[PDB]
């Protein structure tokens, strides 16, 4: 056997290697325990506890979660838009002209569409553009 | 019997019954539910009329 | 709704054991009344049919390990036989011929 | 509940169709053949793809299949929830075509003023 | 390919590995494949059909009566709640069911039910280097193949949660316990050889 | 090893009563299992106040001071703290989450290096400075080519 | 013109994808999470579940055809691909073929689950086993997988070849037999049992009464000469 | 390993072996035992009684994704084919509800 | 290493209860590979005193092409003879 | 696509260059090793390692030894940090090494690569393991 | 409210915390293999008996004819008899 010879470190804890064989050290710290050999592995427990809980499910990266501001903005917008869609499609179909605005934008190759303008400013500006090929 | 003992999944797919006998009392270690669609939806079984129409 | 009957039976080892007859449903666990009280009413409503995720079981018996039917086995054909008998006409015994010649070879 | 709402919508469309077909002369649409055709198509599509299908494969299937197969939940609870929450947009799109037209304005609106 | 349990096994994965290696009924019932359950005998008072549960009071059971080769089913399926306690019976056919609530322990009572469970399949364990076979010919008969091999020189030993945390945090304690377990394994092998 | 000869004697109807009787076989007692384990199992602490809906009588927390210390290495792990950039951005990370850091049985490593370590510079062992120039050249070349 | 037609086209594709998600989820649920002992025994499961699974398989089979047809319609409307323009190789009848190939299985999918309700309710109130459950299952299956060759009964007069017309008519009339099998099984399920009259039972009777006339009228429509008018 | 002769004789006297070991470890040689690798299994209380691990019981991101899918479908179809955009100012109090939230 | 289930389950000493004393679970002792029956049909019939196992072996699986060709020679010659008879007919 | 392609390219280039060591300096007590390595833009980045953690490990596959760069007199030496799971790459050329600490460094970071890694002959097979005595202190 | 709970934050005692002795292991193996092991379950019916009572007799106080004469008289009313 090829026992570990000596540990030239002042930290007495590391001297545990002197009590074992080189083959044993390779087997239990190098071959299949390479990612675990001579390591604290506290991150393993921390990540396990992080994953096995009911914490916020909005995820961005493996390291960071989604920004709460972005999440709240998205949720508020979704709820309000869904409510608008339902209400307008179930109650406000009597007067389409009053309930909806007509707008569009066409390819720049074709002449600018009549409905291509900034909504809420049609009474203040007229928009036009030069055609491109 | 060889098919059932060696490749239980293929035996179940083909619809073969468990060919081993457990008269000794210990159930076999690879028993499976019977998939009998092939042998039941046939001219010689309950699907006889459906298979006649399909033929 | 928990058990529809109970009995005490002495097994082959000489010990008396209690056997309870569970309430049953026609293939529909949804129609099955899952309760824990001696009450017919369906009081308990469960959002999670399988609280602990444990799967249910439909055991399949091995033909080798089966036993000849003995739970009123003589009643299996009783329904159809009696349905036929209700409309069958039976000749009176007095009018029915009797003491006819024996078969020569039997 | 969504199926009940969609069935009420389909019943309303059927009522529109029946009122139009009550007697000749278009008592209901008053000559809007295009509007009548749109209403008929909306009724058919809503009833087919958004009443019977949600009732059977949406409510009845989701309620019964776990009971009748012995599963804690569907193999895809997320997909089941998604399928439920996706219906309203299609329902509205196929139901409100009768009301909605590209030419929203009525025949007596002076579009030359705008 | 085989997962390093001392580094990654936790909770559900650790329990699955325990079921695979020890085949203890409590874990084996939990991790038994849904597709196939070992066929049993017909329930009787002397030899009731045993239904296993993993520390749960009741289980939804279904009965179809005496099975025959021609039909494979005795009577139409009837579902009931098999509860822990005394034996229970099916009205239609009289089949007798017994609920065995297995406990997370190693005892002769639990070992008595070893023959009543299929061995846990190993081919689906660990990590697979093939996602799925694109073969219509054997989509329901062949598992994914492996480029690598499966080592068979692995010896498992159960550990408490705090002890496992100690093993993870302290490499010296891990080495000490590993050497002790190796010595005990050597002693066990020598004793078995002497007995033989 | 004749199967019929073995079975005809092993399995008999008249022996059914004793063939299926579970018993604890007579084996030599082991102190670690039959003596030590029951003692430690019975000496478990008991708490009057435990989670009634989900807890048990033995759900006794281990004090932080009694939790095992971290002695694997002296170097600190500032990842636990959460860097000022992440704090300012308000990003939530699992590595520096208080609940996940509060481990039950083992203390997480201290963010600062152990006082024993001295960070005074000594003498240079290895030095290949041209690697910096090579890396700059290769990185700039790949960036230019990709652009 | 542009508007409700394009909205309906895109909504049809949208509903096709929604059905894709739905039947994928349900079929995989059945195939992977079914309880032990019911993995393959379709008979034991209640008739409603069997019908639902069969209809889901039919929807999976037919949805891509409808999706492709609707996509081609959208392309013709917007990009003017002339898939259905006879001038330069387009086939207007191809659109009808592709649509009806899914359309008839669609109505079969709608109807098949309805039979399970009666098939379950009648035994429950009659305290008796259903009549010929295996035969009813095989009849619904034969209807399901033979409805894929009768899509042309909606296109008799379009101008298709007499060979295809005759094939469609023959298979359509042949389809009537399994419906008769189911009707006789329903009728026999009501005899020699302990009846427990209930509102579901009355609804089942009304369903049977309506279905008889519905199927009879469909069979009459199968008459080619009458179908012309 | 080496077992003392006196200890082995004592074991033989106190116990007579009449059954063969079922464990396959008896066939292992010293080389195989040395090459064996020890692995640790974490044993704790068991709460999940299924092969599948515990699954989250809520899908908030999924619900909101479906809401966004519905909104996109309706708005895009109306804008492309009807050219109509909902006038959120008509029901100004829902827009103000968003602004307040 | 067992061939028969009854012999396998008769006297088991490597059960979990026994192995828990040493707390060592070798991978080579898996129940999956612990026992495996032979590929030949075996069925039980009632004997004079108890059930007895009878094996039904029909054909071998190790025949070789030389033997097969030797057995097939007569068929080839008969085919040739019948063809010649047809030609001369 | 542009943003993520640029990010992936830069990050993976940094990861590839991370292994190589630009500078290495012991502490005053020779208890810690300060390592300067390449940064994403080619500048210097500082890190700290423990000499005890530092170790030169043999390859997992024993037939791949001949393929190691260390076989060449001007190759590369792969030193693995067993605590941080990191790799330190050093040129074998003596021009890059301090010739009064190199000997101790290589005699201290090469403890796990021993003779038994190549196998045991029949003279040392018995001594490969420590014999276990059972029952000698009591019956 | 009961409050937050996490069962994994508490110690478990499913396994002994002290390793065995070599001599004790050897003696345990010897004793285990010197005596029969506990039996494993078997699912064979040994002299099976009727689940119900004795088969109804051809003649006697109660015969199978009495049972047969009951199918034709079957009623479940709203009032007692
Ligand atoms: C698209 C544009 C459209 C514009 C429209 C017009 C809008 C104009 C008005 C906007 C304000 C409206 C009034 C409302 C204010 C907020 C309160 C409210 O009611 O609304 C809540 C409203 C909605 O509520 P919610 O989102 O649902 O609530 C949940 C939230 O998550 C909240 O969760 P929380 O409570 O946990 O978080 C609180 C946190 C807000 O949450 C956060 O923590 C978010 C992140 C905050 C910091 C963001 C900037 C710094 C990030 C680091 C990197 C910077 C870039 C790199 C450096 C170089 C520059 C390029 O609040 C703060 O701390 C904000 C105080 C101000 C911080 C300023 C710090 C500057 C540091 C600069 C030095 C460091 C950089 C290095 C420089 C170079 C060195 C060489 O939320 C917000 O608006 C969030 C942000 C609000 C704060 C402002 C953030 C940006 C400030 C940048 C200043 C300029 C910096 C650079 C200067 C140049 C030299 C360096
Ligand atoms: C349904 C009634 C309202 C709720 C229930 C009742 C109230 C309960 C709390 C009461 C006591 C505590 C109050 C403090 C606040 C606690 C909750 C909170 O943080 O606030 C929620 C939330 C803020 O929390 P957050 O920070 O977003 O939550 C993020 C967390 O991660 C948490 O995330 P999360 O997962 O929990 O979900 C976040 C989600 C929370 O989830 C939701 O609640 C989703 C939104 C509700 C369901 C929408 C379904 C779609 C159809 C709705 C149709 C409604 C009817 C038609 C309305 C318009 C036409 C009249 O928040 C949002 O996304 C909010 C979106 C903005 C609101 C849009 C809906 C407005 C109308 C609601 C119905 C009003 C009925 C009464 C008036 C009727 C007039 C005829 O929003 C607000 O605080 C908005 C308040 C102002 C709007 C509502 C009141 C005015 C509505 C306009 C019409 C009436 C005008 C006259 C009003 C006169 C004075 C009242
Ligand atoms: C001012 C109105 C003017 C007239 C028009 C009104 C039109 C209304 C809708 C008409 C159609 C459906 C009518 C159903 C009425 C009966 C509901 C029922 O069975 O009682 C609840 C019932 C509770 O009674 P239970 O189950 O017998 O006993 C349990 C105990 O309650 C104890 O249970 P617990 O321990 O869980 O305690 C909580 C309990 C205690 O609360 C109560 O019992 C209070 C009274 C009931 C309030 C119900 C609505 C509350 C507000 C919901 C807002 C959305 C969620 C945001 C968060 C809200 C937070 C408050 O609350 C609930 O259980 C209610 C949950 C509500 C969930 C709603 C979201 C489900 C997804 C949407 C499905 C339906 C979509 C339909 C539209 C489709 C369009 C294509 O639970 C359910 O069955 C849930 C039904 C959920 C769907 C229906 C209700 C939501 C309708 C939203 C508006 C749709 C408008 C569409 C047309 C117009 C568009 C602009
Ligand atoms: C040509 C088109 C080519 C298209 C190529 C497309 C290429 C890309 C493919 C991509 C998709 C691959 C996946 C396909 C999945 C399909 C859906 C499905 O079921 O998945 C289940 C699958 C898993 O769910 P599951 O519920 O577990 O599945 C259970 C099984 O499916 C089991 O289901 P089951 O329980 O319903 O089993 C029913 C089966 C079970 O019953 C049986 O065992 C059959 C009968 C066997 C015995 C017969 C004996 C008869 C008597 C002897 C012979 C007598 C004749 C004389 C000779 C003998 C004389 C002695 O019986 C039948 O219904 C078969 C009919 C039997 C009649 C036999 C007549 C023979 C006469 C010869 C001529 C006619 C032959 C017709 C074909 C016959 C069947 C192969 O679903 C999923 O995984 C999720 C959905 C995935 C969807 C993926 C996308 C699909 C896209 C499809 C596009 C198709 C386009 C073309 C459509 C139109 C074509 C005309
Ligand atoms: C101080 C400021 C606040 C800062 C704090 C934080 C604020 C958070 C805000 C978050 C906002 C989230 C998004 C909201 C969307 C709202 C949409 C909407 O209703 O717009 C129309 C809405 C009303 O217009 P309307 O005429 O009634 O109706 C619209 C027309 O029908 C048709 O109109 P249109 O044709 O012009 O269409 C436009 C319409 C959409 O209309 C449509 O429906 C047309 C859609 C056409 C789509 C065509 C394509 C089809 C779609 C699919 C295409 C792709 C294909 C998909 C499918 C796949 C195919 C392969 O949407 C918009 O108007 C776009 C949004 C406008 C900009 C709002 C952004 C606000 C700031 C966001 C960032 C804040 C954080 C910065 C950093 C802070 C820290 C330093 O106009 C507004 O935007 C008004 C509300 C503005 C609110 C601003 C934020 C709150 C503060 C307000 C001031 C309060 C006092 C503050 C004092 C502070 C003292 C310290
Ligand atoms: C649930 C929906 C559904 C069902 C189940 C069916 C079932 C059948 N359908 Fe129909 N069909 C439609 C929905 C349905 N159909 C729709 C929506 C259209 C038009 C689509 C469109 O263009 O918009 C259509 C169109 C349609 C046509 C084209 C008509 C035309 O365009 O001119 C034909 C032709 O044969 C037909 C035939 C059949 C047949 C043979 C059945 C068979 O399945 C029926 C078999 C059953 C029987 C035959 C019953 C037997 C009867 C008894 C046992 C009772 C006897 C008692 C007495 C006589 C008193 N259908
Ligand atoms: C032009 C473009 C060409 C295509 C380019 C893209 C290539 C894509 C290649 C990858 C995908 C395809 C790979 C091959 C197929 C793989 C299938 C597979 O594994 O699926 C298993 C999946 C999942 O399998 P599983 O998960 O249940 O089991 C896996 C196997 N074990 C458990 C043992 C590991 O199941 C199925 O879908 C198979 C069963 C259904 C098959 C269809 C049966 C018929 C259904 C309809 C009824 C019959 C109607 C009549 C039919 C005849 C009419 C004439
Ligand atoms: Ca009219
Ligand atoms: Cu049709
Ligand atoms: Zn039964």
């Amino acid at each position: 056997m090829n026992r570990f010879f000596k540990v030239s470190s002042k930290y007495q804890y590391y001297k545990y290697l002197e009590q074992y064989d080189a083959a044993f050290l390779r087997k239990y710290q190098s071959e299949t325990h390479w990612y675990l050999g001579r390591r604290g592995a506290w991150k393993n427990l921390v990540i396990k506890y992080a994953g096995d809980h009911i914490s916020l499910e909005e995820e961005h990266n493996v390291k960071y979660k989604t920004h709460l501001s972005f999440v709240y903005l998205s949720y508020r917008l979704a709820w309000v838009l869904f409510a608008y869609v339902l209400i307008y499609n179930h109650f406000l179909l009597g007067d389409i002209g009053k309930t909806f605005n007509v707008g569009e934008w066409d390819h720049r190759l074709k002449p600018s569409a009549e409905r291509d303008y900034p909504t809420r400013y049609e009474s203040l500006y007229i928009l036009d553009r030069t055609q491109k090929w | 019997y060889e098919l059932f003992v060696d490749h239980p999944d293929l035996a179940q797919w083909t619809g073969t019954y468990p060919k081993v006998d457990s008269s000794h009392g210990f159930p076999f270690y690879s028993t499976y539910e019977m998939y009998r669609d092939f042998q039941e939806n046939t001219l010689n079984s309950d699907g006889s009329f459906a298979q006649w129409i399909t033929l | 709704q928990m058990f529809v009957a109970r009995q005490v039976v002495t097994n082959s080892k000489g010990e008396k054991v209690e056997v309870l007859w569970n309430a049953q449903c026609y293939e529909d666990i949804a129609q099955l009344n899952v309760g824990f009280a001696p009450v017919l009413e369906s009081v308990d409503y469960h959002w999670e049919i399988f609280l602990w995720a444990d799967p249910p079981i439909k055991p399949n018996n091995d033909f080798d390990l089966n036993v000849p039917c003995t739970w009123f086995e003589y009643e299996q054909e009783w329904w159809m036989e009696s349905c036929i008998q209700e409309d069958q006409f039976n000749l009176p015994e007095d009018e029915r011929p009797y003491n006819t010649p024996r078969n020569p070879h039997c | 509940y969504f199926s009940m709402v969609t069935g009420l919508s389909g019943a309303a469309l059927a009522t529109m169709i029946r009122l139009e077909l009550a007697h000749p002369g278009s008592p209901f649409f008053k000559g809007d053949s295009l509007r009548y055709l749109q209403v008929v198509t909306a009724h058919g599509l809503i009833m087919v793809f958004f009443v019977v299908v949600p009732i059977l494969f949406g409510g009845f299937a989701n309620f019964l299949i776990p009971y009748h197969v012995g599963s804690k939940d569907v193999a895809y609870p997320r997909l089941n929830s998604i399928g439920f929450w996706i219906q309203p947009c299609g329902y509205i799109l196929l139901a409100k075509i009768g009301f909605l037209r590209p030419q929203f304005w009525r025949y007596y609106d002076k579009t030359s003023f705008s | 390919r085989m997962t390093n349990t001392t580094e990654e096994a936790f909770d559900e994965v650790s329990h699955e590995w325990q079921a695979l290696v020890t085949s203890n009924p409590f874990d084996l019932n939990v991790f038994n494949y849904l597709e196939n359950t070992q066929t049993s005998n017909f329930g009787t008072v002397d030899n009731p059909l045993v239904v296993f549960t993993s520390e749960t009071p009741f289980r939804y059971v279904g009965c179809t009566g005496q099975m025959n080769e021609d039909d494979y089913e005795g009577h139409e399926l009837l579902f009931f709640l098999l509860r822990e306690g005394s034996l229970q019976r099916c009205m239609g056919c009289g089949q007798v069911f017994k609920l065995v609530r297995l406990r997370n322990e190693y005892s002769p009572e639990m070992d008595y039910y070893l023959s009543n469970f299929h061995p846990y399949e190993m081919q689906e364990m660990g990590e697979s280097d093939t996602t799925v076979l694109m073969s219509p010919y054997k989509y329901a008969s062949h598992y994914e193949y492996t480029q690598f091999e499966t080592p068979s020189n692995m010896v498992y030993s159960m550990v408490n949660p705090d002890e496992h945390d100690r093993l993870l945090v302290d490499p010296a304690y891990r080495m000490e316990r590993t050497k002790a377990l190796e010595e005990k394994y050597k002693v066990y092998t020598s004793s078995l050889r002497e007995v033989e | 090893s004749d199967p019929n000869d073995f079975y005809r004697d092993a399995y008999r109807n008249e022996n059914r009563w004793i063939d299926q009787s579970v018993f604890t076989p007579k084996t030599s007692k082991m102190t670690h299992y039959d003596v030590e384990w029951p003692k430690e199992l019975a000496s478990r602490p008991v708490t009057k106040k435990f989670h009634h809906d989900k807890g048990y009588k033995y759900d006794v927390t281990t004090p932080y001071d009694q939790r095992y210390n971290y002695v694997a290495d002296r170097l600190g792990h500032p990842e636990i703290l959460g860097n000022p950039f992440e704090r300012l951005m308000r990003l939530e990370g699992d590595i520096y989450h208080p609940n996940y850091l509060d481990q039950p049985f083992v203390k997480v490593p201290n963010a600062n290096p152990n006082a024993s370590l001295n960070f005074e510079e000594g003498e240079v062992l290895y030095e290949n400075t041209r690697l910096l120039e090579w890396a700059k050249f290769w990185n700039y070349s790949v960036v230019v080519g990709y652009l | 013109a542009v508007g409700s037609q394009d909205i309906l086209i895109l909504s049809v594709v949208f509903a096709g994808i929604s059905t894709t998600i739905s039947f994928t989820n349900l079929l995989i649920t059945r195939r992977t999470l079914a309880m032990p002992g019911l993995r393959h025994r379709r008979v034991l499961m209640p008739f409603v579940t069997i019908s639902i699974f069969l209809t889901l398989r039919m929807l999976a089979t037919i949805t891509p055809v409808l999706g492709a047809a609707v996509i081609m319609m959208a392309f013709d409307r917007h990009w003017q691909t002339t898939f259905f323009e006879y001038a330069y190789g387009g086939d207007p009848i191809l659109s009808q073929h592709l649509f009806w190939f899914f359309g008839h299985p669609e109505v079969y999918v709608l109807i098949i689950p309805t039979f399970g309700f009666i098939n379950m309710i009648v035994p429950h109130n009659n305290t008796r086993r259903v009549a010929s459950k295996h035969h009813m299952i095989w009849a619904i299956y034969v209807m399901a997988y033979m409805g894929y060759l009768v899509w042309g009964h909606h296109m008799y007069l379009v101008g298709l070849d007499h060979r295809s017309r005759t094939m469609y008519s023959t298979i359509t009339i042949m389809i009537s037999m399994p419906a008769t099998i189911k009707v006789v099984n329903w009728t026999l399920s009501l005899v020699n049992g302990a009846l427990k009259i209930d509102l579901p039972f009355l609804f089942s009777m009304s369903f049977l009464l309506l279905f008889l006339v519905a199927g009879f009228t469909g069979m009459w429509l199968s008459h080619v000469s009458l179908n012309v008018s | 390993t080496v077992i003392n002769s006196e200890f082995l004789t004592y074991l033989k006297s106190n116990y007579k072996i009449s059954f063969s070991a079922s464990n396959i470890v008896k066939y292992l040689s010293d080389k195989s035992v040395n090459n064996s690798v020890i692995l640790y299994l974490r044993k704790n209380k068991i709460f999940n009684k299924s092969r599948y691990s515990r699954n989250r019981q809520t899908y908030r991101t999924g619900a909101y994704w479906c809401l966004y899918v519905n909104i996109i479908a309706v708005v895009a179809f109306y804008f492309w084919f009807y050219k109509f955009t909902m006038n959120f100012g008509y029901l100004w109090w829902l827009l103000y509800s968003l602004i307040l939230s | 290493m067992f061939r028969w289930l009854f012999l396998y389950w008769y006297n088991s000493t490597d059960t979990p209860s026994a192995i828990a004393k040493v707390n060592l679970w070798s991978y080579i002792n898996l129940r999956l590979f612990k026992a495996r029956l032979s590929s030949s049909i075996a069925y039980y019939i009632l004997g004079l005193n108890n059930l007895e196992l009878k094996k039904l072996k029909i054909f071998y699986k190790n025949t070789y092409f030389d033997y097969i060709y030797l057995k097939s020679i007569p068929c080839l010659f008969l085919i040739i003879f019948f063809t010649n008879l047809y030609l001369f007919l | 696509v542009a943003i993520y392609a640029t990010y992936i390219a830069l990050s993976y280039i940094n990861n590839i260059w991370k292994d190589y060591v630009v500078r290495a300096q012991f502490s005053k007590d020779k208890e810690l090793l300060f390592v300067t390595r390449v940064s994403p833009f080619g500048t210097t980045e500082e890190e700290v390692y423990e000499v005890a953690h530092l170790e030169h490990l043999p390859p997992s596959v024993r037939s791949g030894v001949k393929d190691l760069s260390a076989q060449d007199a001007d190759g590369l030496v792969d030193v693995t940090c067993m605590s941080s799971q990191r790799s330190l790459v050093f040129y074998k050329g003596d021009q890059y090494w301090n010739p009064k600490v190199y000997n101790d460094f290589i005699n201290q970071t090469s403890n796990l690569w021993t003779r038994n890694y190549t196998g045991y002959n029949r003279l040392e097979v018995q001594n490969s393991v420590e014999q276990v005595k059972i029952g000698f202190s009591h019956s | 409210r009961a409050g937050p709970y996490n069962p994994n934050r508490y110690k478990d005692y499913y396994i002994p915390r002290t390793l065995p002795k070599n001599e004790e292991i050897v003696e345990f193996v010897q004793s285990q293999h010197s005596v029969p092991a506990s039996p494993i379950r078997n699912q064979r019916h040994i002299n099976p008996v009727r689940e119900s009572g004795p088969l109804p007799s051809y003649d006697g106080t109660y015969t199978m004819e009495d049972i047969r004469a009951v199918f034709y008289n079957t009623t479940v009313g709203r009032d007692y008899c």
